[PDB]
């Protein structure tokens, strides 16, 4: 095996700038390399082969170098459509590819709209309460989502999501699912959810009586 | 298309003589040594598996314990044979040779082995 | 030339799985595919390659024992078989071919299939139980899809018309095995009152096709 680090594991830029991703080798593997770009649901793409040569129907903004142990691959104004994880392949020995790198979008910092979802009276006659937390619209994607019930910091018991970046203006959205049992449930009042981000300068708190 | 030819589809030899089967495969400029792929087959056994410029010995069939060779040197040129060193009377038999350069095809070649 | 593999399956553990991949394209016989496993938020692998006429495939060292490579010349068909399934055998696997310009290993990956989708889980099939959220200026609906296998489940709001300002996040497993998910939707506030919110929801592998109505 030869082994291809990738670097840095998530590039994140706008539309305009410059982009700059890395793959290393352990060994020589001279000029056989290729890099592909994958968008989410999709096949990779070849992009440069030959390590410099790039594919026709590829546009001039790709371009790749390098031979021996060191290889980079860049693209001098990112368009929309550029974002993606971008993969590379070494075949002067049985193929081996690297981690990826995930390029995203950069855009200005977003406060995310914070709700609250009780469970509703549906799901409480089957015996299971899920109070759903909802972040929207926010960037970058780190966000801090706490669960305190009754002024108790809940304990590692919910699932969080986190959707992909969107397709128009490029924020992200989060969902927090505390699911416990109507029994469990009903023997508390005060339910809320934390939130922390980088647009909001000060942890933001929705909540609701039982 | 991508054909590999044998000069002599037939060879005779004779007995404890070192033997060499030929075989040709195009190319062009300079041999990209990665993308050759040499298999040298006599009917069941495996002579030769050349793949990325190493040889896999663990497939070899042990009849030919460090008795045969894929010759290198001439591998540049697009000849890729075997050297088959103190031919026995069991070496006699039908020969396969297929290559991958690009494309991929194999050849046949009958040794007969004369006795003393 | 051209790539095309059979359909997802789900495969409970233990069993077996063979995945078929055709060649619409340039010669067969002559030119090397490959087998790749995509596994879950992770790198590409090479499995293993046969060139068809050779009649004897080539797998990493990883896949030495489980995997079986086969190379149908008659049909053009190339195929994978997954012996002893398990667990995180769950991924997108790809068979690919090399473009003839790129040069290097005759199992490089250029021209790829659409892939196909592997899931190994012991959970049967059932579909989503739907629950609303009840709303929040600016409010938010939503729909909690619950309980569901296998993946995927397609979320609409209203029969499709809604679009704009919908988020449907990402499943998540839960540890029963089975997968729960969640929809939600930004309307403005005054919204409520006038226009219908209903959430349509689809699961394809259990043929269930739910509808939510969601209200204060």
């Amino acid at each position: 095996e030869i082994v291809l680090t990738q670097s840095p594991a998530t590039l994140s830029l706008s539309p305009g700038e410059r982009a700059t991703l890395s793959c290393r080798a352990s060994q020589s593997v001279s000029s056989y390399l290729a890099w592909y770009q994958q968008k989410p649901g999709q096949a990779p793409r070849l992009l440069i082969y030959d390590a410099s040569n790039r594919a026709t129907g590829i546009p001039a903004r790709f371009s790749g170098s390098g031979s021996g142990t060191d290889f980079t691959l860049t693209i001098s104004s990112l368009e929309p459509e550029d974002f993606a994880v971008y993969y590379c392949q070494q075949r002067s020995n049985w193929p081996t590819f690297g981690q990826g790198t995930k390029v995203e979008i950069k855009r200005t910092v977003a406060a995310p709209s914070v709700f609250i979802f009780p469970p509703s009276d549906e799901q409480l006659k089957s015996g299971t309460a899920s109070v759903v937390c909802l972040l929207n619209n926010f960037y970058p994607r780190e966000a801090k989502v706490q669960w305190k019930v009754d002024n108790a910091l809940q304990s590692g018991n919910s699932q969080e999501s986190v959707t992909e970046q969107d397709s128009k203006d490029s924020t992200y959205s989060l969902s927090s699912t505390l699911t416990l049992s109507k029994a469990d449930y009903e023997k508390h009042k005060v339910y809320a959810c934390e939130v922390t981000h980088q647009g909001l300068s000060s942890p933001v708190t929705k909540s609701f009586n039982r | 298309a991508f054909t590999v030819t044998v000069p002599k589809d037939l060879y005779v030899v004779e007995y404890g003589s070192n033997m060499t089967i030929e075989c040709k495969f195009p190319v062009e400029k300079q041999l990209d040594l990665a993308a050759l792929i040499v298999y040298w087959e006599m009917e069941d056994k495996n002579i030769i598996q050349f793949v990325h410029g190493e040889e896999d010995l663990k497939v070899q069939h042990s009849s030919y314990r460090q008795r045969a060779r894929l010759l290198k040197d001439q591998l540049s040129l697009g000849n890729a044979a075997l050297q088959i060193t103190d031919v026995k009377l069991q070496d006699a038999g039908v020969y396969r040779c297929m290559i991958s350069y690009g494309g991929a095809d194999y050849k046949r070649i009958t040794v007969k082995v004369n006795a003393p | 030339v051209q790539l095309v593999q059979s359909g997802a399956e789900v495969k409970k553990p233990g069993s077996s799985v063979k995945v078929s991949c055709k060649t619409s394209g340039d010669t067969f016989s002559t030119y090397a595919i490959s087998w790749v496993r995509q596994a879950p938020g992770q790198g590409l692998e090479w499995m293993g390659g046969i060139i068809p006429i050779f009649g004897k495939a080539h797998y990493a060292q990883k896949f030495q024992g489980r995997v079986t490579i086969t190379a149908d010349e008659s049909t053009s068909t190339a195929y994978m078989e997954l012996s002893s399934l398990r667990s995180e055998d769950t991924a997108v696997y790809f068979c690919a071919r090399k473009f003839h310009f790129v040069s290097g290993s005759p199992f490089g990956m250029d021209v790829w299939g659409q892939g196909t989708t592997v899931t190994v889980s012991s959970a049967s099939t059932k579909g989503p139980s739907v629950f609303p959220l009840a709303p929040s200026g600016t409010a938010a609906l939503g729909c909690l899809v619950k309980d569901y296998f296998p993946e995927p489940v397609t979320v609409s709001w209203n029969s499709g018309a809604l679009t704009s300002g919908v988020h449907t996040f990402p499943a998540v497993l839960q540890s029963s095995g089975l997968y729960s998910l969640s929809s939600v939707v930004t309307v403005p506030s005054s919204s409520l009152g006038t226009q219908t919110y209903i959430c349509n929801v689809n699961h394809k592998p259990s043929n269930t096709k739910v509808d939510k109505k969601v209200e204060p």
